[PDB]
């Protein structure tokens, strides 16, 4: 099992229709935001609104992230999640805008439900029967095929179409071969070789497939789950055909491009019409922005343009700044980085920083969940090094002192383990003391 | 252009367009520098640095060839040095779908599932239309 | 072989015991008797394996040894684990963006396991008998392969007939088969068949006969970065961008599906995760974007651990315009524990000094000796490690074996340190060219 | 017939075999310590066991730097690889300028191979395919004018011919190792069979139809890199006209370069290839940003790296893409640990005056006494290169006067007809509008 | 041939030279500018005698001063078959080269090769074509008669040279060329025969001609390397040429000297305005110039002690010293009265304007006052006027209606600075309404 600054949170850990106790899911204290989020999932989850925008901030290491991870927890696996960075939006290849874009479109989600025939097994038969009276200048009329087919506890000879004999003859299709007839179009293809045939030669190249279970003819329901950058991504990229240009841009480095507006526009009336059919379902989710104080103000401009779309889902920004100028102004000296236009569109979460108790049991579920064992004198000293310097200083000291306790063979994590823990990594503030003090070109 | 016309049984169609622009070249230019002779060594060179220090060659390679073949599973170890060393137009005239083995690392992309279930499809189906 | 004597190539390895205590001077490394520690430990925490992302900062004087210990942990790491070196400056690229770089250059320090059972026939084949049934749909064959010392008859299918008429196979050829996965291989020609055509041809080689038995029976292990599964996996034919780079900002969708995949294999039990160190050189002349990315790019389950190496005090961070500690923004320095190096004493260069002019076969006197570790004391430690290899050459300008103090003052003569030639450099400065370009060219006034 | 450009009277370091400079030889005059300590160097580039060594040497403007490096380029001969450069050129619009750096130092270590070239030629007489439907081998005659010689073939080299339209009385070439043919044309026997046809008639080569002989291949260790690394595809042997789409420079990933040193070792292994370590010379060396700057350490310390030379004129200067940073000769202070510099010095009187006396030698015209003491005083005066540069349109001068040897009158023609940096200068700044 | 309608420097048609190497006053349309001339003639005779190279020299003085006007002159004087490459500075800032790349296209186009080779070629008038065919059509026999001047002949034909003729049809009477050795057959035209239009050819049918090519090192840098063809030549993309190919063509064109089968014609590389050139371009240019294969490099510039592109310093001529320390320099001066006035005269005579007396010195006068080029500006522009009166002589009232029409720089600052509430200044801010 690996581990990484995360997963001991599972979810956020509130009850039905009350308050979030201090102990639930890995979250200690945050009480307030922890209502406040409990809050945004159920409006995620009555499926209304579109276009929402919330901004939780605060200092470092107060659990933002943590809180963004419990929403996604929260929400569940079906509901999309989008984690990015302020970073990623620059791009060499597209504008900033198409990728600001495509992220939003990345965290749509549709539920579309389908039901199919079937029909698959061995090979028995291949016959492919001629006509009565045949027609002059030929040779071989086809008036129908025969084929037969054998599965497990079943076997059924099926007559078919003249026209499947050319998906016969192109997909090589065999005796002894086990193959997949889809009902409307036809369309054979080989799914392999039957494996009671896997002894027929010394030496081969071929897939021999178990024999395939249950009745040859079935019928079954199948839910697809696809989100609407994967629609527009698909239907961008032009129908597989036989001319030099397409197969040429396959065989090529796949360059973005900055996708119409119009296709977005023809792919949600396709998926409205489908919707109103009582065939697909929308999934809104959750698209989450970490340290938005790095975004330009051009894409604070198309996000103010694009949270006015029909279509949106719900945006969570977080920001550890102050009074800080936006990036690419020069004067807008702003809260948290963030204009004043986009301000007023959304709402605000405050996250409180910790204290004593607080910092001594996150540190104990991390260990906990590290499978290491710590005195409770340790714990002490390693809460007080993290009211002292850092609470992440402490948290990633864990597992040095873990190590340093195996070399000497133990199974417990004692006091002289965490100070030789201090005297061998050192954290932010002595470095700086130490880069102040010394003048060896440093 | 400047084609071949007519200053006026069957009568013969042939094409002769040709550009009005000549850019003229030297023999010799042609003759040592891109022609083989007994004096130059253009086959040698194009030799060595196209099969003997190719590092796709299973008969000095072959740890990286039977690498490659379990990352894309294709059935020839020869298969990346025929592509290497044939050009692009080439390859995609000629390309056929031949079929890979499972046990491979290369899977198939949730778009290609897509479009790979649209090919024969006819309207009025969800997938299909949408 | 190709490879010369480089910089720091006496560096075989952490010179650590069992205990994680580190010995004075063993298999390269003399004194830095913390630094060699928490390396140890920073060590055994990439071996167990069972925690993933945290990154560790090695900080000191320019001089101190912080990439010769990346290079005793790269040495003790053993194979089959990934370890990528990069700089700064290699992520500022024209093609690719730097967040895109930057999620490259992490995957590329990770790996999974596979391991393959194989089956090969290896020989020259002798003939081969084609025959077709009534109907004509399949085709039988009859395969003659020999060896030096055994022959047998092996029997084809159709997809062998149709895969072996491609990369057409005639007598002579030494070919070969997989039985479990049917792969098809051409190794070239018999040297017994050399001397019949007269003339090679383009498409042909020359391979020995192959000796021993037929079927041998050998596993292999391979190692596969998840960066050549994002590469494979995002084009029809993707090798060719590994080789030449031109991948082009991989989508994430595809990350995420082979990352399930991975997953899933791990689960069902074909693979298993070996975890990497990914170690940035001269980190701080990186942009404000990439740290932001590298903080929150390292809590990710697949995420290796990574080391940086800094000799900046407190100077301006790139992209903005105040100063930090290190060169490093404080939200990266809250994630990270810092391993600090300190200044060496005479003793500690003079080993490495000894050490040195070992590893280049340079024998130097005593006299010798102790003149260069007077100028290490005084001047930085790489001039002495250039003069030791200079003043050989003087050596055998000489006619002499090993090296004198004579050679070491010629040394010191015809080549100069930093302070020597700021110093000629102020004292003449009308002779070049300032900041303003005003320079006199003309020797009389 | 003979060129001559600011060099080529620059043969070598001159220097003894205990390694101590003369005076003037070689072409050098002045200046022994720097020759001495770059004769050393030569010495440890010929030893061929380090890698990553970097040289400075530095100086003002005018002093022997780029002189000195093109020595060192006449001693090491012409085997050894030498890539000169100049710093302004790692900038490109198409890769990342890293990666032009590392193409530049791949350029610098090279191999040898030593190879024999095999050469059928002659008229063909016989051309017998025969069906084993798929031709086994082809048997071909063919004649020259010491008798004739038949081969077998292999049908690659059956499909090669009827590429080329080959027919009987057709003049071809065949090389045995690579298999190339090449049709030269038809036989100028067969000349008078039609009074009027579109074949270039070819005579009878005049010696053996075998032809053998021993040849040595130098390459780089580029080359091999970008002939594993073509984007499009493998060219062909002939494309006069160009590839379909355009391709472009990429950045070469180190996987490639491991995958090229390992078959390279594989090779060395087996006594063929041998390992030729040369010299990469940077001219301009405070044109690099600190990006290139920074990229060079750790591009210093592969196992393969060259010699590496750089060259600057500046004084205490601002390093590029810095603003608070200065540092000797623009180089930073990070990398300067690194290297071994070698101080150049400004030159004498005298000095000035045998380099003149030099440079009119090697260009083939005759001075006066008093013309070389009115020259050498100019050069003292202005600049050495002023001098150097006035001598040839003195040379035209006394030309035109139909004379042979220059006189001081056409020194002061030539003084008046062309101004330095100086009198320029005093021009610019007693002027009215613009100069 | 080398179509154009007037240029501003179509008068010059090389410089006035003895054959001392002595300005005369008036001669090949230049006038004036002895020493800048006898120092441009120096550099010819240095480019002719084409056995020294890389020498970079530099033409600087206040505007319109006959700086172009010399470049055109040298370039009118090396005649064809040599190579001239001019340039600008902002020429050189491309989007898809860097800018030593381009430099290095430009210094590599300014050097060329001259390969002499001979073709054996057939010329002559058609007289009757016979093509005859079996009763199956496999083979075609044929027979052609063709003559010139003084022989004529009869061939017989083969297949190739059949269906040669047969495309790119060929009847009687008409004159063609047809090389053998390469099948090309050319329509010279139709010979003059009423029972295009060119002349019956003389002489022999069978011609050994011998043609002269002239190469630059570009063209075969270009067809060498194998990234792109020939096409690239005209397309404009070739891309940044690797460096190994470009000493490939040096030790090939070295071998092929010490053969004997090529000659090497250096030429002239003119940049003008130098100024706009950044210091990178500047210092590839230094170092670019001590090759063998380098040609004379001229730069021409105007400006006095001002920035140098890309730093934050000033340097004599927007130059850097050491730049300055390889060059040698000619130096040009303003002009007097009666060098503006035959200035005057002689573009009178190329722009075909006849002009009195008394306009031609109020023409002086104001170019005396003004510029040169207002006055070469207005001299054609009152031929109008005066053509819209119906006379064919300019007269002073022409002249007169002209500089009333057409302003010039100082009278147009005279009139800006007073009414400067009516434009947009350097803030943006303007007044556009009558009142208040
Ligand atoms: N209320 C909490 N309960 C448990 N763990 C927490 C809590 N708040 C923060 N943490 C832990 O602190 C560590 C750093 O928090 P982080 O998400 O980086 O905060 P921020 O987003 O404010 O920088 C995380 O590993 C997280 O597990
Ligand atoms: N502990 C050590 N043992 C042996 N050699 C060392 C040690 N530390 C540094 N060196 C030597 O110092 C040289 C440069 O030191 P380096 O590791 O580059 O310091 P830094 O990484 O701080 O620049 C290397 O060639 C190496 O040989
Ligand atoms: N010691 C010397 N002997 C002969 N010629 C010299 C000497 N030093 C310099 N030169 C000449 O001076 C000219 C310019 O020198 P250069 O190499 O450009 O110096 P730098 O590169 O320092 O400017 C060259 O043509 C060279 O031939
Ligand atoms: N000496 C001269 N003889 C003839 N025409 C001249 C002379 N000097 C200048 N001119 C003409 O004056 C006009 C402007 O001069 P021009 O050469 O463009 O100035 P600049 O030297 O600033 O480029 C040109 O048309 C040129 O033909």
């Amino acid at each position: 099992t690996r581990t990484a600054a995360h997963t001991h949170i599972k979810g956020l850990g509130l009850d039905e229709s009350g308050v979030a106790k201090r102990v639930e899911g890995g979250f200690v204290g945050q009480i307030e935001a922890r209502e406040a989020c409990g809050v945004i999932v159920d409006l995620i989850k009555a499926k209304k609104m579109s276009g929402r925008a919330i901004l939780l901030a605060g200092g470092p290491s107060t659990g933002k992230t943590a809180l963004a991870l419990a929403i996604s927890q929260e929400l569940g696996p079906k509901v999309p999640f989008c984690p990015l960075v302020g970073s990623e939006l620059y791009s060499v290849e597209v504008k900033k805008t198409e990728t600001l874009m495509e992220n939003f479109r990345r965290a749509i989600g549709l539920r579309i439900k389908e039901t199919k025939e079937v029909y698959e097994g061995e090979v028995t038969e291949l016959t492919p029967e001629d006509a009565e009276n045949p027609l002059g200048g030929y040779g071989k009329t086809i008036s129908h095929v025969i084929v037969g087919l054998k599965s497990a506890k079943g076997t059924k000879t099926l007559r078919l179409d003249p026209t499947i004999y050319e998906s016969i003859q192109r997909e090589k299709v065999s005796i002894g071969d086990v193959i997949y007839i889809e009902a409307n179009t036809g369309a054979v293809k080989r799914v392999g070789r039957s494996d009671a045939y896997a002894t027929e030669f010394d030496l081969e190249t071929e897939e021999y497939v178990p024999l395939p279970k249950g009745e040859v003819h079935k019928k079954k329901e199948i839910v697809q789950d696809v989100t609407l950058h994967d629609l527009d991504v698909a239907n961008a990229r032009p129908q597989g055909g036989q001319d030099v240009i397409s197969m040429m841009g396959q065989l090529l480095k796949p360059k973005k491009t900055e996708i119409t507006e119009k296709l977005r526009q023809e792919v949600n009336k396709v998926v409205a019409k489908y919707i109103d059919q009582g065939v697909a379902e929308l999934i809104p989710g959750v698209l989450f922005i970490d340290e938005v104080n790095m975004l330009d103000i051009e894409i604070f401009t198309y996000l103010n343009k694009a949270l006015e779309s029909n279509i949106a889902p719900v945006v969570v920004l977080a920001s550890n700044r102050g009074m800080t100028t936006v990036r690419g102004t020069e004067d807008v000296i702003s809260p948290h980085g963030v204009p004043p236009d986009l301000i007023d569109r959304l709402l605000i979460v405050r996250t409180l920083p910790y204290d004593k108790d607080e910092i001594r049991t996150i540190i104990e579920r991390r260990a906990t969940v590290e499978r290491l064992q710590v005195e409770s004198s340790a714990l002490d000293l390693l809460a007080t090094m993290g009211t002292e310097t850092s609470l992440r200083y402490a948290l990633q000291l864990l597992a040095p002192c873990g190590i340093l306790a195996q070399t000497s063979n133990r199974k417990e994590i004692v006091v002289n383990d965490v100070n030789e823990a201090k005297l061998l990594f050192l954290d932010a503030k002595r470095s700086t003391k130490i880069l102040e003090t010394s003048a060896n070109y440093l | 252009t400047t084609f071949g016309k007519t200053t006026s049984k069957f009568t013969d169609l042939i094409y002769s367009s040709r550009n009005p622009i000549k850019y003229s070249l030297p023999r010799l230019i042609y003759e040592d520098l891109i022609l083989p002779n007994y004096n130059n060594d253009v086959d040698i060179a194009n030799k060595l640095k196209n099969v003997k220090f190719n590092i796709f060659n299973p008969s000095t390679n072959y740890e990286l060839c039977l690498f490659l073949s379990k990352l894309t599973g294709e059935p020839s170890l020869n298969e990346f040095f025929r592509v290497s060393t044939t050009p692009l137009l080439k390859r995609v005239i000629e390309r056929t779908n031949g079929p890979k083995n499972t046990d491979s690392l290369s899977f198939k992309t949730i778009t290609q599932e897509l479009l790979e279930v649209t090919r024969n499809a006819p309207s009025e189906g969800v997938m299909a239309s949408l | 072989s190709l490879s010369l004597i480089a910089a720091h190539s006496h560096i075989t390895g952490l010179g650590l015991d069992e205990n994680l205590q580190p010995r004075p001077t063993s298999e390269g490394m003399v004194g830095q008797l913390q630094a060699r520690r928490a390396a140890g430990v920073i060590l055994k925490m990439v071996q167990n394996g069972t925690i993933a992302g945290r990154a560790v900062l090695v900080a000191g004087p320019p001089s101190t040894g912080k990439t010769a210990l990346a290079m005793g942990v790269s040495q003790s790491l053993g194979k089959d684990v990934p370890f990528t070196a990069i700089a700064g400056s290699e992520i500022f690229s024209l093609e690719l963006s730097k967040t895109e770089a930057l999620t490259q250059a992490f995957r590329k320090s990770i790996g999974i396991k596979i391991k393959e059972e194989t089956e090969l026939i290896e020989g020259e084949v002798v003939e081969i008998q084609i025959d077709r049934s009534i109907t004509g749909g399949h085709k039988q064959g009859k395969l003659t392969i020999k060896t030096t010392d055994m022959e047998t008859i092996y029997e084809l299918g159709n997809k062998m007939i149709d895969g072996l008429t491609k990369e057409k196979v005639l007598a002579g050829d030494v070919i070969s088969i997989d039985k479990a996965s049917g792969k098809i291989t051409k190794l070239g020609r018999s040297f017994a068949r050399s001397r019949d055509y007269d003339a090679m041809g383009a498409d042909t080689r020359f391979v020995q006969c192959p000796e021993g038995e037929l079927q041998k029976r050998k596993t292999v292990v391979h190692t596969v970065s998840l960066h050549e599964i994002d590469v494979i996996n995002s084009r029809t034919q993707g090798f060719l961008a590994l080789f030449t780079g031109d991948t082009g900002e991989i989508r994430s969708e595809v990350r995420d599906q082979i990352n399930t995949k991975v997953a899933e294999w791990k689960e069902e039990g074909k693979a298993e995760i070996v975890p990497g160190v990914l170690f940035i050189d001269e980190v701080h002349m990186l942009d404000i974007e990439c740290f932001s990315f590298i903080n929150r790019a390292l809590e990710d389950e697949f995420a290796p651990i990574v080391m940086m190496a800094t000799n900046r005090g407190v100077s301006k961070t790139r992209g903005t315009n105040y100063k930090s500690p290190h060169g490093l923004p404080l939200d990266l320095l809250d994630r990270s524990i810092i391993i600090t190096t300190k200044s060496y004493n005479e003793q500690e260069i003079k080993t490495i000094l000894s050490i040195r002019a070992q590893e280049e076969e340079v024998e130097l006197s005593s006299d010798a000796l102790d003149l260069l570790t007077k100028t290490g004391v005084e001047t930085s430690l790489r001039y002495s490690s250039n003069l030791i290899s200079v003043a050989q050459q003087i050596a055998m300008k000489r006619k002499n074996n090993t090296v004198e103090v004579e050679d070491v003052k010629r040394a010191y003569l015809l080549f100069l340190d930093s302070a020597r030639s700021v110093k000629y450099v102020q004292e003449n400065e009308s002779q070049y060219i300032d900041d303003q370009g005003n320079v006199q060219i003309s020797i009389a006034k």
